Order: structure tokens, then C-alpha cells, then sequence
RNA sequence: GCAGUCAAGCGUUCAUAGCGACAUUGCUUUUUGAUUCUUCGAUGUCGGCUCUUCCUAUCAUACCGAAGCAGAAUUCGGUAAGCGUUGGAUUGUUCACCCACUAAUAGGGAACGUGAGCUGGGUUUAGACCGUCGUGAGACAGGUUAGUUUUACCCUACUGAU
RNA sequence: AGAACUGGCGAUGCGGGAUGAACCGAACGUAGAGUUAAGGUGCCGGAAUACACGCUCAUCAGACACCACAAAAGGUGUUAG
């Protein structure tokens, strides 16, 4: 009851403050990232047909 | 083939030692007083086992 | 007595500076502390390191952006020690801690301005000879500072640009002493010598 | 208890001049030359002759004085190494697998590499310190000789060798392999 | 970025199961004209 | 995993989890094999382990020759229905999940394999290749 | 529950490689107990699911030491809690036992974490059945079955956003 | 949990023990000057970074009784005997 696509027990009692560490809803995407070790397989020439 | 003129040398650095009964730490054979602090510089030592 | 004071912090002890600073600045004197990477502190390096690693341990669990902001620069370690000595939570501590300006190395404005020394905090006088002491630059770097290799590249230019000034001044005043020593054999000076000048 | 004066003394055979200023020793000799820093110790030095030097500590109290004789030996070892020099003769030992040692010029300075340490494939290299010359015995071709002036370099390098040529995860009472020092002497006597 | 495609290439990873064999991989294409320079900026070190 | 594996495999789409009941090609009297486990198969909470082609499993017969059943025995899966991807690109699949009884050393019990067999199993388990008649 | 100190002896000989009686010193609050300060104009009370974090008295992984360590395999100990620590049958279960994989299948805390987060199998209203007790109404911490699980739009915290 | 003698809290503020019903000092009309208690004088914090003889350097130092803890056994670490 009251939803299933969520998390239960967002925290225990006496820390009494929801944590930076717990999963909570929000934005997804439009984040900055840097993947690495992407190999090049062709460097392209525009004047070539 | 170790030619025991040299086996004596290797044993000076490997098997002529004395060990604490309280921390199991290599100490010299002439010395008391395990140099490590966690044992409390104790005096309970023994020789290392070489025969059987 | 002077309106602004410039404290060279080399060979000084931290908590024995800060009890002088934190009172001289609460009583109305403006102070700047300069060359703070050359500070000194009691105790061995590993020991004073662990006394910082047991500070980094202390952060507000539910969100650590609320919690003890562990600053890694010497200028801010000293400021921490002073903020502790000051009631910074009032408009008196606040007003005092804006009379203070702490730096690493000696910038230009306080380059060409005289520096002083607090003798009741010098490690030399205070500490026993034979005790181990720890230097704040090595410490800050080991706990996550970054700008040690810069300060040394700038303060050296400061020093070679200052040594030439000193030599200039000395090779000027050696003749002032000669031309005022050549003028001290008259009545004007034989009479002053009786007054005590 | 805090004493009054504990002083040792350092003989000086000829050809040597020992310059001190602010606890920085500098020694010279036929063999070469050397320096040392002792800012971390409170100790004095006086010149009663060109033939000897007098080192002294004042109240101290049983901790400074143990470093007194230490310093005395360090300076004496230094003089000894810049008059005669030091020679450390290490030796190889093994049962089946020989140890194949050589010297190699890597991108930087010299190194000394060893292969077939118990059949291992890891070519384990060791830097040579700057103050060290290095060679192989010729009367028997299963030694090695480090040599130089500074014992704290020579011996440290020899230990650096025999610490990496040490077997792991095996019974050391049986696997008495590797290399080990055998003789410490000089290169004049 | 523009999009992705699928290719084929013979391998040179030696000793693998697919050495001297061909594979299929997916690639991204990124359109990349000439940039043009208009300026230069100078940064200097400080303790900040 | 390497309990009889000659070579080492690529990842194949994990088709049939435990609880699966796949046919048995070998001529050992069996007819189906109930997978109870997988060699390899690391742990994650609530994840049940799975078996790909070429994987070893540990299995339980439900139909065939009571001499065999009521005991676990190793097995080798040689056909699966989950479309999996080859490095040459194509996605292939079989019409039925099917396996083989085997010993822990990668050997077999039967003398043949009634049906086609996957290259991703046969290159790896060599005693399967000698008893297979068809490969893909 | 955990650990330590003497060390009579076991240990083919060999107190202490490992263990170790007779005694003796402590630590822990993840047991059970004692007590009854708070709460009876109510702090929602078993377990599981979910999820995060912490502790070390480390099951594994890393580097090391010691053995009655030849190798292989094992045990004892150390720094260390960074990283991981399962799928399933039976049971409401905590607990437990087995199958199986695995590097390993370590213990524990956070109001015996977590019910305006779930479930509601159990227990703890009312219906009802058996056994034993009782004259009887009725009892049972004995068994069985069925039995309403409410509200967030506030403040703070948290996640994101101007 | 339960008794004896006394003092207190209750019914009681005030300076001190950071904070605290009970502890130390001391008991209260409104105010001013002076002197002290207990506790303290590096800074927060008013007041000596005073004087003197020594001990200790701790990779979990130690630091205001009540009080908010710590042992048996050990150490050539050092000091004195
Ligand atoms: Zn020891």
C-alpha cells in the first residue's frame, strides 16, 4: 500500500536525520561525465567522397 | 648442493635467532627485551626451532 | 603600539602565538601573521598528524557539508586555534577576527613593511633543546594541502629581491656611520654624551 | 642524573682535515671526501691539535651521551672510509637454481639485476647508490664486492639486495637460498 | 556528437581466441570541423 | 569454473536459471535435468544463479533410469534458447535447452549427443566434441 | 559471551609449536536475570521484506611473523573493517538443521534499527472444535481454524529545483 | 531494598564543581565602597605565559574530590633507592 517503486526504511531512528547516503528521488541525467580510454578507429576527412 | 661452509652463513640470517613467546617476532639470540612496544619489552624469549 | 602589526611566524609555536594574538586583537590591535607555513608545533610529526586524522574523522553524518570544516592550510589552522580562543559567536569575536589577516608567505604589501617576533612563543626560547617539533607545511601537505611548492618558488624571489636591498642599505649606512663618527668629536657631541646620547 | 661534562675524542691520522661549522662535518683524504649533518644533535667540537678533535656534551642525562659515542663512531667511520675505504663481500647461495646477476644501465643510473632467483621470472633490479663502486670476485666467480667510502651507503645497498632476494611462503629453515654478506673489511688493508 | 554505427575489423590481439578473426563493434561518430582560434589567456600560480 | 574446462570463454547471455528443466541429449537413459546450481555464479542478494552455454551445472534427473535419479550429478549445457551474441555479430539461438551428464573432470557418461551442439561449448569441453556429431 | 596471569601436565624426548588443569584478575551489554527511575489523559508490541550507516572481538581478500612449516595443505598471532559475506527445502519463526554454489558463505549495534515504509504467517478481543481440570459459569503461558493494520497538505532533515 | 546519629534537598535562591534537587563555600530587605570564602589567574575568562626543587615525552600522554570508572601480571624506558 502506498507505492512499490520506492525505498523503505530511508533511515533508522536516532540519527534522526535522513542521510546524504540514502537513495531518494530527483533528477536523472544532464550530469557531467568523463569517460576515458575510448580508442579512435578513424579520423575523418571532409573533403573525401 | 649448499656446501655447508655457506649453509652456516644463510643460517646466521635465517635460523640463528630468538623469538618472543608473546608476539612471535624475530629477535637476536643474544638479546632479551623484545624491541617491539606492543609486547611491553618483555623477557619471555626462546630459540628458533632447527632440529625436528 | 603601532596601528598595524606584522608577525613573522617562523620558529613560533602555534598555541602560544594565538593566546597573544587573540588578546591583542580583542583589545583593539590589528595584526597580520605572515609566513605561516614556517610555523612550528610541539610533538613529533606522526603524533601531530594523528591529532588531525582524529579531527577529519569528525563530520556530521547525515550531511557532512554541515559539519566541521577541516581546513588544510596553515593560515586556517592558526585561524582555527584563534577562533577557539575567541567568542566568535558574538559581535566582539566577529569584530576581532576581522582585525586579523593571515597569510602563507609574505605578499608585497607586507614585504616592504617591517616584521616582528613574539618571544614568549619562540620554540627556541620555550622548548627544551632535544625535543622533537613538527612543521606546519609538511603537516598541511600530508593532510591535503597543495600549494607548498609554490610558496617556496615565490618566497625565494622575495628573498633574493630583499637581500639586494639589504646590501644596498648596508653599503649606504656604513658611510653614514663614518660621516657621523667623523662629526662626533665636537662640543655638540661631547655635551650630548653627558646627557646620555 | 644530569651530568656536567661528557667528552669523547677523535684521533685524526694525517692527510685529513675535518671542517665543522654549525654541526656540518666535512672530511677529506687520499681516497676522497665526505660530509655529514648533525643539526639534530646538541654537541660541541674543539681543536686541541691538528691530530685530534674533542667532542663534548654538557648536562645531557643519559640520552644525549649515548649519542655522543655514536657521533664519535660516525665521524670515525667517516674518516676510516675516506682514508681506507670499505669493502663488503657478498656471496651467492642456492640448491638447484643459480642466480644470474649482472649490472645494467637503465634510462637513469646503473642497476644490478638478478634472474632465476628460484626459477622466478621477475627480473628484480636494484639501484646503485652514487657513492658505490662495484665488481665481481675473480678467484671465485660466485661472489660480489661492493665498495666505497661511506659504509652507510655500501651496507645499505647490500641489505637492499639481500632483502629482495628473500623467499616468501616457504620454509626458510630449508630454503636457505639467496645472497648474503660474508666479509666486511677495507680496500687498503 | 552525431550518432552511432556498426563496423567490422580483423583483430591483432595475439593469443586470443579471436586473433586473426573478425568481430563487430559499435562506434560513435562525432562531427568535428575546424575550430578557429580567437584568443589566448594567461594563467599564473598563486597560493590560492 | 575450471573443473575440466580446457580453455576459457566469453560471456554468453545467461539463459536458464536454477529451477530450469532442460532436455538431456546423451544416451544415458535420462530425459530431463533439473538445474540446482552453477559453478562460478557469484553472489548477490535475491539473485538466483544462472547458466549459459558451455557452463557446468550441478543437476538432478527427474525422468529416466531410477539408477540415476535422486542424486546430484554434474552436467554440461550444450543448447539454449536465449538469443546470444557472437563476436562476429550475429545473434543465434536453438529451439530447446539441452544438456549432458558429466563427471567433475569434464568427461562424459554417454557415448553420443542426440542433436546439435554449440561451438561455445565444444571448443571448451573437448570430451564433448569427440562425442558430438554436429556443431552448430 | 570474550580475554588475560601463574603453569601441574598433555605434547614419541621436549610446560608454553599448540593446548593446558587447581586457582586468580578483568572486559562486554548482541543472553538470561535482578531492580522499578521515566512512560497507564496510550512512545503502535514477534518475525520476514526493503534500505543506509557504524563497530571489531577478521570468515574471506592484501602485506607480514611463527609452527610439531620439506612441498602441498593446515593451525597460532599481528597491522587492518578499505571490499565482500549467497541461492534454496522444512518452520510463522527469532533460533536451528540439511542440499548446493562460493574466495568466503564472520559476529554484532543503531528505541532488542526500520508497521503515517510494507506484510500481518504468529501472538493478544469477540465466533467455533478437541484433550485435561472444574459440580458449574468457565480456565490452560496446550493444540486447530477464521478474524477492518487509519491520516501527512505542516516544521525540520533529505533528495532535486528557482 | 531496609534500620541508627547528624547535616541537608524537599520548602533554597547565590559564587564555585562547564552543565546537575542534594557536593564545596555560604543562607537572600534595597543600594554604594572595601575584604574574603570555595574555586581559580595561557586565551575564551576577571586575575602572575609568576618564582622555586625535581619527574614525565606517551604511533589510545595527562590534567578540579563527590564524578561520571579501571585491575592481576609485566617492561633494563627512565629516575631515586
Ligand atoms: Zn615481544
Amino acid at each position: 500500500h502506498r507505492g512499490l517503486r520506492k525505498v523503505a526504511c530511508i533511515g533508522a531512528w536516532h540519527p534522526a536525520h535522513v542521510m546524504w547516503s540514502v537513495a531518494r528521488a530527483g533528477q536523472r541525467g544532464y550530469h557531467s561525465r568523463t569517460s576515458i580510454n575510448h580508442k579512435i578507429y578513424r579520423v575523418g576527412k571532409g573533403d573525401d567522397e | 648442493i649448499i656446501e655447508p661452509s655457506l649453509k652456516a652463513l644463510a643460517s646466521k640470517y635465517n635460523c640463528d635467532k630468538s623469538v618472543c613467546r608473546k608476539c612471535y617476532a624475530r629477535l637476536p639470540p643474544r638479546a632479551t627485551n623484545c624491541r617491539k612496544r606492543k609486547c611491553g619489552h618483555t623477557n619471555q624469549l626462546r630459540p628458533k626451532k632447527k632440529l625436528k | 603600539s603601532q596601528p598595524v602589526v606584522v608577525i613573522d611566524a617562523k620558529d613560533h609555536l602555534l598555541g602560544r602565538l594565538a593566546s597573544t594574538i587573540a588578546k591583542q586583537v580583542l583589545n583593539g590591535q590589528k595584526i597580520v601573521v605572515v609566513r605561516a607555513e614556517a610555523l612550528n608545533i610541539s610533538g613529533e610529526f606522526f603524533r601531530n598528524k594523528l591529532k588531525y586524522h582524529d579531527f577529519l574523522r569528525k563530520a556530521t553524518a547525515f550531511n557532512k557539508t554541515r559539519g566541521p570544516f577541516h581546513f588544510r592550510a596553515p593560515s586556517r589552522i592558526l585561524y582555527k586555534a584563534i577562533r577557539g580562543m575567541v567568542s566568535h559567536k558574538t559581535a566582539r569575536g566577529k569584530a576581532a577576527l576581522e582585525r586579523l589577516k593571515i597569510f602563507e608567505g609574505i605578499p608585497p604589501p607586507y614585504d616592504k613593511k617591517k616584521r616582528v617576533v613574539v618571544p614568549q612563543a619562540l620554540r627556541v626560547l620555550r622548548l627544551k633543546p632535544g625535543r622533537k617539533y613538527t612543521t606546519l607545511g609538511k603537516l598541511s601537505t600530508s593532510v591535503g594541502w597543495k600549494y607548498e611548492d609554490v610558496v617556496a618558488k615565490l618566497e625565494d624571489k622575495r628573498k633574493v629581491r630583499s637581500a639586494e636591498y639589504y646590501a644596498k642599505k648596508r653599503a649606504f649606512t656604513k658611510k653614514v656611520s663614518s660621516a657621523s663618527a667623523a662629526a662626533s668629536e665636537s662640543d655638540v657631541a661631547k655635551q650630548l654624551a653627558s646627557f646620555g646620547y | 642524573m644530569k651530568y656536567i661534562q661528557t667528552e669523547q675524542q677523535i684521533e685524526v691520522p694525517e692527510g685529513v682535515t675535518v671542517s665543522i661549522k654549525s654541526r656540518i662535518v666535512k672530511v677529506v683524504g687520499p681516497r676522497g671526501t665526505l660530509t655529514k649533518n648533525l643539526k639534530h644533535i646538541d654537541v660541541t667540537f674543539t681543536k686541541v691539535n691538528n691530530q685530534l678533535i674533542k667532542v663534548a656534551v654538557h648536562n645531557g642525562g643519559r640520552k644525549h651521551v649515548a649519542a655522543l659515542r655514536t657521533v664519535k663512531s660516525l665521524v670515525d667511520n667517516m674518516i676510516t672510509g675516506v682514508t681506507k675505504g670499505y669493502k663488503y663481500k657478498m656471496r651467492y647461495v642456492y640448491a638447484h637454481f643459480p642466480i644470474n646477476v649482472n649490472i645494467v644501465e637503465k634510462d637513469g643510473a646503473k642497476f644490478i639485476e638478478v634472474r632465476n632467483f628460484l626459477g622466478d621470472k621477475k627480473i628484480r633490479n636494484v639501484p646503485v647508490r652514487d657513492g658505490v663502486t662495484i665488481e665481481f670476485s675473480t678467484n671465485v666467480k660466485d661472489e660480489i664486492v661492493l665498495s666505497g667510502n661511506s659504509v652507510e651507503d655500501v651496507s645499505q645497498n647490500a641489505a637492499d639486495l639481500q632483502q629482495i632476494c628473500r623467499v616468501r611462503n616457504k620454509d626458510i629453515r630449508k630454503f636457505l637460498d639467496g645472497i648474503y654478506v660474508s666479509h666486511k673489511g677495507f680496500i687498503t688493508e | 556528437k552525431a550518432g552511432m554505427t556498426t563496423i567490422v575489423r580483423d583483430l591483432d590481439r595475439p593469443g586470443s581466441k579471436f586473433h586473426k578473426r573478425e568481430v563487430v563493434e559499435a562506434v560513435t561518430v562525432v562531427d568535428t570541423p575546424p575550430v578557429v582560434v580567437v584568443g589566448v589567456v594567461g594563467y599564473v600560480e598563486t597560493p590560492r | 569454473s575450471g573443473n575440466g574446462a580446457q580453455g576459457t570463454k566469453f560471456r554468453i547471455s545467461l539463459g536458464l536459471p536454477v529451477g530450469a528443466i532442460m532436455n538431456c541429449a546423451d544416451n544415458s537413459g535420462a530425459r530431463n535435468l533439473y538445474i540446482i546450481a552453477v559453478k562460478g555464479s557469484g553472489s548477490r542478494l535475491n539473485r538466483l544463479p544462472a547458466a549459459s552455454l558451455g557452463d557446468m551445472v550441478m543437476a538432478t534427473v527427474k525422468k529416466g533410469k531410477p539408477e540415476l535419479r535422486k542424486k546430484v550429478m554434474p552436467a554440461i549445457v550444450v543448447r539454449q534458447a536465449k538469443s546470444w551474441r557472437r563476436r562476429d555479430g550475429v545473434f543465434l539461438y536453438f529451439e530447446d535447452n539441452a544438456g549432458v551428464i558429466a563427471n567433475p573432470k569434464g568427461e562424459m557418461k554417454g557415448s553420443a549427443i542426440t542433436g546439435p551442439v554449440g561451438k561455445e561449448c565444444a571448443d571448451l569441453w573437448p570430451r564433448v566434441a569427440s562425442n558430438s556429431g554436429v556443431v552448430v
